[PDB]
RNA sequence: AAGGUAAGUAU
């Protein structure tokens, strides 16, 4: 039923009536905590800051240099679409339906 | 041996209902099926203690031409979870099967 | 002559050799054994014709036999030489500079023999010709062909053939020489006996394909159904994409049935041992086709119903002659109905309580003579029936009864209200029956035959050989009918209805 | 055709006929013939088709 | 390009797939701007012109929809899941996790058969299913 | 052996170019510095059992995480089942090939902890700590079979037998008898150690990632990247906003449009807007020679022997 | 020589015991 | 066009004259008088006669 | 002529040309074809040089 | 019908065009990327 | 043995081509 | 590592 609102206060897992498709264990997850978490967040950012500037810059200018080659795909067509608004308002709103 | 059948045979159009859940045929899967405005009939064959049907119930209607619609209006589709099959009910009382025996000869 | 020719297409055909083999099942077979896939279809196998070289291994080349005497063994590939290798296709194709010379020689002993038999007065003799049989480049074996005045009206069919790539949708490998034109140039004839007899014999390969699951001796004369009643609704019935597969998918299901024991091994396909819901199968390996099949042979508690046949024959055997047996009470215990195919019998079968004394001798097989009943004397006895399916290394009855009493009786899970007694055994797919253990005395003989009538003639065991026979499309050899009617004209009289038109 | 139709024919008495009434052999020396009757007694599975020898 | 039915609000797949009747319900989890998933979507909208008299197809996104992730371990792209008759069905095509397919189909008409395969089992009441063609090999030879 | 090793040893000096121009950021040391940890001083035979004992609760947590008692890892790191497992049980408690790496390398370290604590605690006198401590070092492959846990991981343990075997070689050259008694640990030492380096990013990951709460398209994705922006782009000059059933049958007109390319038929919609034509045009045109590209492209790796599946020839063969 | 009919345990839908009766 | 839905196969619920009739004019009786049995014992043909 | 469908066999290193004709254009194409080899074959048209030669 | 109005179908593209930079927004920043 | 198809090259110089092809005799 | 959970039925 697309285009309804969820009536909230219900939770949708429980309120289905499903069963734990337990497909295998060790892949999936199944405040003092979130402090922990943050100091632990912080610790990764800063020994992942021991090269993060350079691996960056060098992958700017790779793929910078990838763009010159070939750019994104509504870039061949970005003068089109600039004068695509040209076309009158009576124009699409004639378009045949038919194929 | 089936004083109740003999107070349903008042209704003629009697369809047999089968490939029913134990627990899915009720009286109100019965209701939901009373299409027709014409009075039916919920009863089913069930085991006489635990009460768990045997899949087969006949629904009697005194409007034939709401039995044959409903022939082929609930063919398939069935709220619950077993789907339903109809039947055209050959039930036979004794009277019926010993007229049977006696014209059996020609 | 090209060694990298070789290399290609023994590569390939192990590529289709694994192919099969994940078709079977989603693992890799450790042996793989090589008798499914070199048994000709007249057998029941792929029948693969290979130019490779693969030595059958000696443990695969042996077999059984299940006489009323008792159990024989025999070794095909017993020569004190080489094992045993399926031979290559070189092997018995004539070399194409021997092809020329002998077309050459034979076309010239042929004109020889029109010249000489142009003066007969007669055509040619068309008989002493059969010596130069099956030789030459052109169709000489055709030569004498009745199609001949209406084959010598073409002219040029090389090109037309090589065009047909071009008419025809589908590739024509035969495109060096039409059949019926040419004349089949290459004979293989002796190559499936060369290839059936390498294998181990008809009764060596057999030995594996649950032949012996069928008691009728269809050796020859019986009847394998291609294609079933199934696939003649499915071609009528216009059947979809998923129907179309699931037919199709028929035949796969069909051998793969059929190769059941060589297919189910130990050896093969390691791993975790499984067994299937509620019977003593026991399978190495998911392979859903075998679960399927088997699931539908032993559909409906088969099991526990020939368990439950088995034990009634025999309680009333012993009933009927417990006069001599000085049986006083035959009885059988309050068996679980899960105890039928339990690995061990906990609970014992059959109990039957003697008047005052009985005398036991020590345990052994049936095929003993000897007896000393002096061993022990009891009041009680004990039979048990073991219901057991047998694989293709895994198929010694004696050995397995044996082994099976051994671990039972002296075993303090299994609880024997008796300790002198004796154990049968029915291998299902070997359909042999055996015990072991102590005996009444004089009932061994009784109970042998006993034991054989039964399994001549069980219900549940006809109906499981039936269900087989249906499974496997093996239909049983046609019988002949009386097309003698001498006797029949004596006996019209006797003949309740009859009518001739 | 003629063989073809008679067969259809012959079943057709079988069929007519109870099928205890039906004969449990039909012994026809035709064994050409008797092939397309035994085809033709297939649709009664309970009676049987035997050569017959002795030719009436 | 994306223009099947998507679930904006995780509840609402729940009561889509609760509101089915002789129908089967295929809720593709994952997200539109992956490529395989982009794939597979494709093919769902090929598919779906030609099935849709039984066959509905429901896409969600995993982000829109976190709640679902956990309940059917949805870790991994291109999954679908045939939830069928309120009743999460197994269906069996030769691989570890046989109540998820998570790769795009190569052909569509092999996706076609499936979920004939799928309806048929589903309306017949068995909970399990197997496919006439097994995956455990891609046939990559 | 030593052709092997000398090999290996040529490899290594082959590639040896550093790109790291690291910042110097000491994660060890700002671990250390932060408030969840301390310091202090112990006996490094202490800290091996802490060790052991926090890799036992690792392992503990990993098998038990979903409530199931059917894995029971002992205190030697060695799994077994608590009884015999049902195969939808086997199924339920499985773990990847890094959870076997993890486990084979806590069993080692276990190992090699225990034999010092029990030279530590009298029992066997230090020479045969040495000659064990070689072993271990030379026959972790014997010992925990990491060829399964990890297939390159043969490469270290064999190289191992190398070196020991020139140990021994050496030790046993001459009065020195030729039975076990070799004491050079230090040899594959430095190896374990050194692959233990180059492991423990993959065992550091997988276990963030379990510490967190979220433990054929190339040419399909080209094909949906045209359709997408193109419908995009139509979107973005037709007004949605007034118009809003007409755009999905614009759609139709592009496959139409796509499948008059194919057939090679004309293709003239005098009602489309003359800008959408050649919208529609510049889309053809760019899908055509992709489509071209990738066909002899997929064409030239069949004929080339690369190995491709029945559906990609079915439709190389068409595109042909 | 006579058989006498032979009995037989109805081990299926039986809730009068668990184990099959004798 | 979409395809129809493969609903279960449901038999005929009386055999008529005339349904025998399209049965006798449409069927599998030529079929079936072709054998597809084959002798366990080996057949004179090769193994690749085809 | 009526159109000749034409379909492509892949023999995995080059598409091959397969013509579908209309059976009656075919069968006669066929008989001209015939004709044609029996009557050079019969006047020696073509040289014995030539390669395809039914004789070996 | 089975597909989606028009005004889904829009919403549906805004938001691939959104996630995915690669082929959509100022710069190509990754293809998961919030913001490109 | 059983595992796979051994390799021709191995075993080439046992025999020759058509060391046991017999030719066909005449039916009826 | 795996590619080896039958489903169904109410507790």
């Amino acid at each position: 039923f697309l285009g309804m609102p969820a009536p909230l206060g219900y939770v949708p897992g429980l309120g289905r009536g499903a069963t734990g498709f337990t497909t295998r264990s060790d892949i999936g997850p199944a405040k003092d905590d979130e402090e922990a978490d943050a100091i632990y967040a912080a610790l990764d950012k800063r020994m992942d800051e021991r090269r993060k500037e350079r691996r960056e810059q060098r992958e700017k200018e790779e793929i910078e240099k990838y763009r010159m080659e070939r750019p994104k795909i509504q870039q061949q067509f970005s003068d089109l679409k600039r004068k695509l608004a040209e076309v009158t308002e009576e124009e699409w709103l004639s378009i045949p339906e038919v194929g | 041996e089936d004083p109740s059948l003999l107070e349903w045979d008042a209704d003629d159009f009697r369809i047999f209902c089968g490939d029913l859940g134990n627990e899915v045929n009720d009286d109100i899967l019965a209701r939901a099926f009373s299409r027709f405005p014409s009075f039916l009939k919920a009863k089913v064959i069930r085991d006489k203690r635990t009460g768990k049907t045997k899949g087969y119930g006949f629904v009697s209607f005194k409007d034939p031409s709401d039995y044959v619609r409903a022939m082929r209006e609930m063919n398939g589709k069935y709220v619950g979870s077993r789907p339903i099959k109809l039947r055209k009910s050959m039930w036979k009382d004794r009277n019926l099967d010993v007229v049977r025996k006696k014209q059996k000869e020609k | 002559n090209t060694q990298e020719l070789l290399d290609l297409l023994v590569k390939c055909e192990n590529k289709i050799q694994t192919r099969i083999k994940i078709g079977l099942n989603s693992k890799m077979p450790s042996r793989f054994p090589p008798v499914v896939f070199y048994t000709p279809k007249e057998l029941g196998g792929l029948g693969m014709l290979s130019m490779g070289h693969v030595l059958i291994p000696q443990s695969d080349l042996r077999w059984s036999k299940q006489t009323d005497v008792g159990i024989t063994h025999f070794r095909s590939g017993m020569s004190h030489e080489e094992d045993q290798l399926i031979p290559n296709l070189y092997r018995y194709i004539q070399p194409w500079e021997s092809e020329f010379i002998d077309s050459q020689r034979v076309w010239a002993e042929y004109a020889l023999k029109r010249q000489e038999a142009i003066a007969q007065n007669r055509r040619l003799t068309l008989e002493d010709l059969e010596d130069s049989w099956d030789r030459g480049i052109p169709r000489i074996n055709t030569l004498f062909q009745k199609d001949r005045h209406t084959l010598a009206y073409d002219k040029g069919w090389r090109v037309r053939t090589d065009f047909k790539q071009y008419q025809v949708l589908k590739q024509n490998p035969f495109w060096w020489t039409h059949q019926r034109h040419d004349g089949k140039l290459w004979n293989l004839n002796n190559y499936r006996t060369d290839m059936i007899q390498a294998l181990g014999g008809v009764e060596g390969i057999l030995e594996h394909t649950l032949f012996k699951g069928t008691y009728f001796p269809t050796w020859e004369g019986l009847f394998w159904e291609k294609a079933s009643g199934f696939e003649e609704s499915m071609k009528w019935k216009k059947l979809t994409n998923a129907q179309r597969s699931g037919l199709n998918q028929i035949p796969n299901r069909r051998f793969t049935l059929w190769w059941s024991p060589t297919i189910n091994r130990a050896n093969v396909y390691v791993g975790f041992q499984v067994q299937l819901d509620l019977t003593g199968i026991f399978m190495h390996g998911k392979i859903p086709t075998l679960k399927i099949s088997l699931i539908q042979i032993f559909r409906a508690h088969l099991w526990q119903k020939i368990h439950e046949s088995i034990v009634m024959d025999l309680c009333q055997v012993f009933d009927q002659e417990l006069d001599a047996l000085e049986i006083e009470t035959v009885q059988k215990e309050t068996i679980h109905p899960r105890k039928s195919y339990k690995m061990n019998s906990s609970c014992a079968d059959i109990l039957l309580f003697a008047s005052y004394k009985w005398n036991v001798s020590r345990p052994s097989l049936l095929a003993d003579s000897k007896d000393v009943m002096d061993s022990t004397t009891t009041q009680k006895y004990w039979i048990d029936i073991q219901l057991r399916w047998g694989d293709y290394d895994s198929h010694d009855i004696e050995r397995y009864a044996r082994a099976k009493f051994l671990d039972y009786t002296t075993d303090n899970m299994s609880i024997y209200p008796s300790p002198t007694g004796v154990l049968i055994a029915i291998d299902l797919a070997y359909n042999l029956h055996s015990a072991y253990g102590n005996w009444f005395p004089g009932s061994k003989p009784l109970i042998q035959q006993a034991m054989a009538k039964i399994m001549k003639a069980n219900p549940a065991l006809y109906v499981l050989r039936e269900r087989i026979r249906k499974g496997l499309q093996l239909y049983s050899s046609e019988p002949t009918e009386p097309y003698l009617s001498s006797q029949n004209y004596g006996e019209l009289f006797s003949n309740q209805i009859i009518w001739f038109v | 055709l003629a063989k073809w139709k008679t067969a259809e024919e012959v079943a057709a008495l079988i069929r007519s006929l109870p099928v205890e009434e039906q004969p449990k052999q039909i012994i026809v020396t035709r064994k050409g013939m008797l092939d397309p009757l035994e085809v033709h007694l297939l649709d009664f599975p309970n009676i049987v088709i035997k050569g017959s020898e002795l030719q009436l | 390009s994306y223009m099947l039915p998507h679930l904006h609000n995780g509840w609402q797949v729940d009561q889509a797939i609760l509101s089915e009747e002789d129908r089967v319900v295929v809720i593709r989890f994952g997200h539109d701007w992956d490529p395989t998933c982009m794939k597979m979507d494709e093919v769902l909208y090929s598919i779906a012109e030609k099935v849709k008299n039984f066959a509905v197809i429901y896409l969600v996104d995993i982000t829109e929809v976190p709640d679902f992730n956990k309940m059917y371990e949805l870790y991994d792209p291109c999954t679908v899941m045939f939830f069928f008759r309120n009743k999460h069905i197994m269906i069996d095509l030769g691989t570890g996790n046989n109540n998820k397919i998570n790769w795009a189909m190569e052909d569509k008409q092999e996706m076609v058969d499936i979920i004939e395969t799928v309806y048929r089992g589903a309306r017949k009441g068995r909970g399990l299913v197997v496919s006439p063609k097994d995956y455990s090999t891609k046939y990559r030879y | 052996s030593y052709q092997k090793l000398l090999k290996y040893y040529v490899l290594n000096a082959l590639k040896h170019r550093p790109p790291k121009a690291q910042k110097k950021r000491y994660l060890f040391r700002s671990f250390k510095a932060t408030k969840f940890f301390q310091s202090t001083k112990l006996d490094w035979v202490e800290v091996g059992l802490q060790v052991c004992r926090q890799g036992y609760n690792m392992l503990n947590l990993l098998i038990h995480r979903k409530n199931l008692n059917y894995l029971h890892l002992d205190y030697n790191f060695n799994l077994k089942p608590v009884k015999t497992l049902t195969t939808k049980e086997r199924k339920k408690s499985r773990f990847g090939n890094a959870f076997h790496l993890c486990r084979e390398v806590l069993r080692l370290t276990k190992l090699v902890v225990d034999s010092h604590v029990q030279y530590r605690l009298g029992n066997v006198d230090a020479f045969q700590l040495a000659d064990g401590l070689q072993y271990i070092f030379a026959h972790v492959g014997q010992l925990t079979g990491m060829y399964r846990y990890k297939y390159k991981l043969m490469r270290q343990i064999r190289m191992c037998k190398d070196l020991k075997h020139l140990i021994y070689y050496r030790f046993n050259t001459g009065p020195v008898g030729k039975g076990p008694g070799c004491g050079f640990w230090a040899a594959g030492w430095r190896v374990w150690l050194f692959f233990m380096r180059g492991i423990t990013p993959l065992l550091e990951r997988w276990l963030g990632n379990l510490l967190a709460r979220q433990f054929q398209r190339v040419e399909s994705h080209f094909d949906l990247e045209l359709r997408a922006a193109v419908m995009h782009d139509i979107l973005d000059m037709m007004p949605e906003g007034i118009k809003q059933n007409k755009a999905r049958t614009i759609l139709q007109h592009l496959s139409e449009a796509w499948r008059c390319w194919k057939a090679n038929i004309p293709w003239k919609v005098p009602g489309l807007p003359t800008p959408i034509e050649n919208m529609i045009l510049r889309y053809v045109k760019a899908k055509a020679d992709w489509w071209t590209n990738t066909a002899h492209y997929n064409r030239e790796r069949i004929r080339r022997g690369a190995t491709v599946d029945k559906t990609v020839c079915k439709k190389n063969l068409g595109r042909l | 020589n006579v058989s006498q009919k032979r009995k037989y345990r109805q081990y299926m839908n039986r809730k009068g015991g668990f184990n099959r009766p004798l | 066009k979409p395809l129809p839905a493969p609903l279960d196969g449901q038999r005929k619920k009386r055999g008529g004259r005339r349904y025998r009739k399209m049965k006798e004019r449409l069927g599998l009786t030529e079929i079936r008088k072709q054998a597809n049995r084959m002798s366990f014992g080996e057949i004179e043909e090769d193994a690749y006669q085809e | 002529f009526k159109e000749v469908g034409i379909e492509f066999m892949d023999l995995y290193s080059h598409l091959v040309p397969v013509y579908d004709v209309e059976p009656l254009e075919k069968i006669t194409d066929a008989y001209l074809d015939q004709y044609l080899w029996y009557e050079a074959d019969k006047r020696r048209l073509f040289p014995p040089w030539i390669k395809p030669a039914d004789t070996e | 019908e089975v597909y989606a109005p028009g005004l889904d179908i829009e919403s549906s593209l805004k938001q691939l065009a959104e996630r995915r930079t690669d082929i959509f927004g100022v710069e190509e920043t990754a293809i998961g990327k919030k913001i490109g | 043995p059983t595992g796979e198809v051994l390799s021709l090259v191995g075993k080439l110089e046992g025999t020759r081509m058509g060391d046991k092809a017999q030719r066909t005799k005449p039916q009826m």
